[PDB]
């Protein structure tokens, strides 16, 4: 017994159910009737896989329970079969399952098995042409799924994990007036095939994104769904794809919506509880202190709510009275859906979830700025000397553009620009006290799509004061694009603090003019 | 290969990413890989995060274990296009759709990325099939934004009037098409949307900006101050609003409270022409002649195609000892202005107080051939005509 998600055998009905989802899509641990105490009296469930969610009926016994195994359309439950229309999942043999265990079911999960039992499997190759199940259960990749010699082919996609299960029932007896077929996939699909007919003519999904809350959401009378999405605002997607205003009814992502048997209960991401109805008006103020995981509710009626629990982050029992709280505990883990399937009338839901997998059963105006006496006085200087100004500003910017230019040519001449057809960027940043210090050239070649194959690094310092081991070295291939960091280690020789310059100068090795320079201010040495 | 793929679903599905994670790696460590669902959800997060590169190298992975699976090569290819790389994107998004021919999502992809490529054909005809496929608002946005940057709103509005027919609560869409009215000569239908926007978010900047800047157009500066006093506190540095602020400031004859807001404007983005502009056009008004030619002369150096530019560095000049330039200035302004007639007729008055009454003429039927609601250009257009 290891879920991940429950059921309720009987819609009315003394009994319950469960799921299992063991090692690669095993379903056959799911516990059964004699629900005063639901015990190991399991029924023979031959499923092929697990069946990711489930769901009940009314016109039939709850026989409309889906098994929505991964890779395969949910399945009517019916004791030992399925019940499908055209898009619903076959029967309870195993299609994936089965080769896997059809041809190679020699030995137990071991390479005993497959691996080193290649008697029973190189004799049998019955499933053919090998696609959904080329790896046995027992078996691993690399000589049970690499072991495809016989075979190895390969198939087309299906759907997809169908995240939820919700279905208007009172029509299983006839099983396809439920055409409500609520299944939320993993590929962002609200999908509800036709139920009975399996057309599925319109596949519009209001998710427009992941669904946290997919389902036990749009219960309307008037059967109108309701979608959670996975930014966490909250559609109302009603029946056939209906517009209505999607309500955005959170600050926080809305990943608890649970079911109040009158409207459809969602939970504040944020510490807070979540009250809403179906008109986007979120119904009740906040109510549990930490982050729940999974509310549920007790039965009462149009008008009116029993208890209806929630779920906690820290795993709190949080069991909400109408009118009061009931308790804050600290307990092992939570769950995604529970179900009240008292058979002697507890009020109680005894269903467990724990990281250890246990199945718990316990019953417990502006800012306009402001002007002083200055600014009248300069705009009056302006407005009666204005011409002057005018000239003067004039003036200096002629003279400025000269000192730019001049001090511009002057830098060309010298090649002291590390910024300067002929793409490059360059900066030297010194790391470290004491007399050796960490040199790394930052060096970049900037260009659309052009490497620069011969360059080469010269520094330039006073051979007294530092010690460089290597003044001079190529650069490798700069690539447009990537910052190469080349690193030398300076060394302070002076036994007294003396602060003298570096210059570094990148060039071609067929010309002798630097291609660009760089200087570094050597800090003081903090020698010994 | 895949015992709890559900479980890593609800865990995903609930933004926790945490507990997910963990669960992702026990499931690994016990499949030894072949999960196909572990290695996908666990990209996702990665792709949630800011890294798209790992995610890039775990949809490889899964695309690798299902090699005949459209949703993995849609992932890759997505996960490249959220790269710079969008020819790769659309070569793999070529393959995603050699094994489903029936989605939406690819061929938005490969409009989007024939965007970001400038092959307008090819995005054009692509997103009409993602249309037809399944209409989404986000291809009815990158088609107008396609037919905007190659021609003309004539072909956009009809596109943007389709899409806001059905769901028209996007704010997005009723915003471009009433910023598109404002474009074009209508007025109206624009102030229409932008209020259809205003119901659903009042404190929408991108419209409140739009709205203030028609209600501004035709007087009645106040309604616009007070929808700039709506979103002042939302975006206090913003150029753009401060210049409104500043033209409403102005309007109504509060210069040295226009100065101050077109100012602090002008610091918080020295590029922009039109600040530039305004200030030069205030200092004018002021009688200042010294600062106008500065900020004219700058909006000049940042838009250089335009008429009105140099016809107000004119008129600055004109004041500032400098007749000759004011002659060039103009010279230039009417070679490049077609249909303002204030220009025409401010380089007739110059020309006739500089005594010439001979060009003065060329100038006044030069804007008599341009023509008409200024109150104060229509009795100089009739004083400069009596007296020549």
């Amino acid at each position: 017994a290891c879920l991940a998600l429950a059921d309720f055998h009987g819609d009315g009905e003394y009994k319950l159910a469960m799921g299992d989802l063991g090692p690669d899509g095993r379903q056959p641990r799911l516990k059964v009737l004699k629900g005063h105490t639901l015990v190991s009296q399991k029924p023979l469930p031959d499923l092929p896989a697990a069946a990711v969610t489930f769901l009940m009926a009314s016109h039939e016994p709850r026989t409309p329970a889906l098994a929505i195994a991964s890779g395969p359309c949910v399945y009517v439950y019916k004791n030992l079969k399925p019940y499908f229309k055209f898009s619903l999942p076959s029967l309870p043999t195993n299609p994936l399952e089965q080769d896997l265990w059809n041809q190679a079911k020699e030995d137990q999960i071991d390479p005993l098995t497959l691996k080193e039992m290649l008697e029973g499997i190189r004799e049998k190759a019955e499933v053919p042409l090998s696609v959904q199940s080329l790896r046995f259960l027992p078996l691993e990749l690399s000589e049970m799924e690499a072991f495809v010699n016989q075979h190895k082919s390969k198939s087309i996609r299906r759907q997809t994990v169908i995240t939820t299960m919700t279905t208007l029932k009172k029509n299983l007896a006839d099983e396809d007036a439920v055409s409500c077929l609520v299944l939320g996939t993993e590929n962002k699909e609200l999908l509800v095939l036709d139920p009975e007919a399996f057309t599925i003519l319109a596949k519009m999904s209001l998710p427009s994104v992941p669904a946290f809350l997919e389902a036990s959401g749009q219960f309307d009378v008037e059967f109108r769904l309701a979608a959670a999405c996975r930014n966490g605002s909250i559609y109302i997607l009603r029946r056939d794809s209906k517009r209505p205003k999607y309500c955005i009814e959170l600050g926080a992502q809305p990943v608890g919506l649970v079911g109040v048997h009158k409207v459809l209960v969602v939970g504040s991401n944020q510490d807070s509880l979540h009250g809403f109805t179906y008109k986007g008006k979120r119904l009740w103020t906040v109510q549990m202190p930490a982050a729940i995981l999974a509310m549920n509710l007790l039965e009462q009626h149009s008008r009116g709510l029993q208890a209806v629990m929630a779920a906690l982050a820290n795993e709190e029992v949080r069991i909400y009275h109408d009118k009061v709280l009931l308790n804050v505990i600290r307990t092992p883990e939570a769950v995604t859906s529970l179900c009240f399937g008292r058979y002697g009338r507890e009020d109680n839901t005894l269903i467990m979830t724990t990281l250890g997998g246990g199945l718990i059963i316990k019953i417990l105006k502006l800012n306009v700025p402001r002007k002083t006496r200055l600014y009248v006085d300069q705009t009056l200087r302006e407005r009666e000397a204005g011409t002057a100004m005018h000239r003067t500003f004039q003036a200096d910017l002629y003279l400025l553009r000269l000192r730019a230019a001049r001090a511009y040519v002057q830098a060309l001449e010298s090649s002291l620009s590390p910024v300067s057809r002929e793409p490059l960027k360059l900066h030297a940043v010194v790391q470290g006290l004491g007399p050796t210090f960490k040199l790394t050239l930052h060096l970049q070649n900037t260009s659309t799509a052009r490497p620069i194959l011969g360059l080469v690094v010269c520094f330039l310092y006073n051979e007294v004061l530092y010690a460089l081991p290597r003044a001079f070295f190529k650069v490798p291939l700069l690539v447009p694009g990537l910052n190469y960091p080349l690193e030398t280690f300076v060394k302070s020789l002076s036994d007294k603090g003396i602060s003298d310059i570096i210059k570094v100068l990148v060039l071609r090795e067929g010309q002798s003019t630097p291609l660009l320079s760089a200087h570094i201010n050597m800090p003081m040495s903090e020698g010994l | 290969l895949e015992k709890q793929n559900w479980l890593i679903h609800l865990y995903y599905i609930q933004k926790d990413y945490e507990a997910c994670k963990a669960v992702i790696k026990e499931q690994l460590q016990e499949t030894h890989g072949l999960c196909e669902y572990a290695i996908y959800v666990q990209a996702l997060i990665f792709r949630l995060e800011g890294n798209i590169q790992e995610s890039l190298r775990l949809f490889q992975m899964c695309a690798f274990l299902s090699p005949q699976c459209a949703d993995n090569l849609k992932q890759v290819a997505r996960s490249l296009f959220l790269l710079g790389k969008h020819k790769a994107a659309i070569e793999v998004y070529n393959e995603a759709a050699k094994l489903n021919q029936k989605d939406w999502e690819i061929c938005h992809n490969l409009g989007v990325c024939y965007i970001y490529l400038k092959q307008f054909d090819k995005a054009q005809d692509q997103l009409h099939n993602a249309l037809h496929l399944n209409r989404h608002d986000l291809t009815y946005i990158m088609l107008g934004k396609i037919f905007l940057l190659k021609g003309d709103l004539d072909k956009a509005i009809e596109i943007y009037k389709k899409a806001v027919e059905f769901s028209p609560e996007n704010t997005e869409l009723l915003t471009t098409l009433g910023l598109l009215y404002l474009q074009l000569g209508i007025y109206q239908k624009a102030f229409e949307h932008l209020g259809n926007t205003l119901t659903y978010d009042p404190t929408n900047y991108k419209a409140i900006l739009a709205a203030g800047s028609m209600m501004q157009t035709h007087g009645d500066f106040d309604v616009a101050l007070t929808k700039y006093k709506v979103v002042a506190c939302a975006v206090i540095e913003s150029p753009p609003l401060w210049n409104n602020i500043g033209m409403c400031f102005f309007g109504k004859k509060k210069y040295v409270a226009a100065i101050s807001c077109l100012k602090r404007a002008n610091y918080l983005a020295p590029l922009d022409w039109k600040i530039l502009y305004n200030l030069g056009l205030v200092h004018l008004t002021m009688q200042q002649y010294a600062s106008a030619f500065h900020f004219l002369s700058a909006a000049i150096n940042f838009q250089p195609k335009m008429g009105e530019l140099y016809m107000l560095l004119a008129v600055a000049l004109t004041n500032l000892e400098d007749s000759e330039n004011a002659k060039r200035a103009y010279e230039e302004a009417v070679r490049l202005d077609k249909c303002n007639p204030l220009v025409n007729l401010n380089y007739a008055v110059l020309l006739y107080n500089q005594g010439e009454k001979r060009d003065a003429l060329a100038q006044y039927q030069e804007m008599e051939k341009k023509v008409s609601s200024s109150l104060e250009f229509d009795p100089e257009m009739v004083e400069v005509a009596q007296k020549l």
